[PDB]
């Protein structure tokens, strides 16, 4: 990384933030066995009193969403940035 | 004016794919907003055309928010850095 | 072996509501390597009776 | 030692929510503007009898 952005530094790393920020986002999210730490708060989605348990794996649910054109057509914008 | 767009982003899913995509929450911080949805169907073709209606709706108000910069996922979240 | 099902002794109402049995402290142990030839002879004089 | 098992013991009921729903537009019937065809003849190299 150290070696690309020393041509131009300011203007390197502000569009190779990018896919850097995206590759973090979308890592673990298509596994089909997923760990988490299960967590619990009040009814509504902003609650912030939240209790926490141990960590456990389920089943995810969504294997085959990561199939559709929107993440492939996303994907490949990426790898062009 | 997010609050303005947000809300019309809700109006076309449910007209165009009802029954799908039911909103729970509604954030809105500076230049961001945060929906915390549900989604009702694992389709690679409906799901496909639930995603198209989400930028239908906001090149239609006249802004250009970029398809990798848009995020669609179940178990990441980014909100305020 | 057969282990029963885990589903017969605690029940989930909603996501984060389950019931908790009595003995959870025990059905959340592992036997060792000595724990568990003392169950083979167990079945070992179920089979054979007298 | 706590995630090394795939966990099965709480039932997704939101999955089988929406597997429902969809078994509500499974068409079972068919609009067709002409019945299927139900006899065929062959021709015993004849001209009164097939």
């Amino acid at each position: 990384f150290f070696i690309l952005c020393l041509p131009h530094p300011k203007k390197i790393n502000n569009v190779l933030r990018a896919p850097y920020s995206w590759f973090v986002k979308m890592w673990g999210v298509g596994a089909d066995p997923i760990v988490v730490l299960q967590s619990t708060a009040g009814d509504d989605r902003n609650s912030k009193d939240v209790f926490y348990d141990k960590f456990r794996t389920e089943p995810n649910r969504y294997k085959a969403l990561f199939r559709s054109s929107f993440y492939n057509e996303s994907r490949r914008m990426n790898e062009e940035k | 004016h997010n609050m303005a767009i947000g809300t019309l982003m809700q109006r076309e899913v449910g007209r165009e794919q009802p029954g799908v995509l039911t909103f729970l929450s509604e954030q809105y911080v500076g230049d961001d907003t945060l929906f915390y949805t549900k989604l009702h169907t694992t389709d690679t073709k409906v799901f496909d055309k639930v995603a198209a209606s989400i930028f239908d709706t906001v090149a239609k108000c006249g802004h250009e928010a970029s398809p990798s910069k848009t995020m669609m996922t179940p178990y990441s979240v980014e909100k305020t850095q | 072996y057969i282990a029963p099902n885990p589903r017969i002794s605690s029940i989930t109402l909603t996501q984060r509501i389950t019931t908790t049995g009595p003995f959870a402290i025990l059905t959340g142990s592992t036997p060792t390597a000595q724990q568990l030839n003392d169950v083979r002879k167990i079945y070992l004089a179920l089979m054979f009776p007298g | 030692t706590a995630t090394r098992e795939v966990d099965f013991t709480v039932p997704d009921v939101q999955k089988i929510l929406d597997d429902i729903k969809a078994l509500a537009a499974e068409q079972v019937y068919k609009i067709v503007k002409v019945p299927s065809i139900s006899f065929r003849h062959i021709v015993m190299q004849s001209r009164d009898r097939v």
